[PDB]
């Protein structure tokens, strides 16, 4: 729910798209393009690069 | 050093170089980088990441 100004030099990647919403029957198959996903979310499992 | 440099009479402006930025998932292979001496170590190539 944040609202800011596009600062000089900043730019949106693909703009304001949506939030990712998944139900019990929905998933998000993710590939960690960078390693060390330790504290990224509540899972606390340190995903490596690309697993 | 100086955020607005006046081209000196003793200097010729070859050009302006944009900053080459490496993302968190990125590396570049710099051909011919200087060592600490400030002299171009040609032929070499230094992988830079992080």
């Amino acid at each position: 729910e944040k609202s800011f100004f596009l600062q000089p030099g900043e730019r949106l990647e693909r703009g304001i798209q949506d939030v990712y919403v998944l139900s019990e029957q929905q998933g998000l198959l993710l590939k960690a393009l960078q390693p060390l996903e330790e504290g990224e979310s509540e899972e606390k499992v340190s995903h490596q690069a690309g697993d | 050093d100086t955020e607005a440099h006046v081209p000196d009479v003793y200097e010729e402006v070859l050009g302006v170089v944009p900053i080459t930025t490496l993302g968190p998932r990125h590396y570049c292979v710099i051909l011919d980088p200087m060592g600490p001496d400030g002299k171009n170590q040609l032929g070499q190539k230094r992988v830079v990441k992080g």
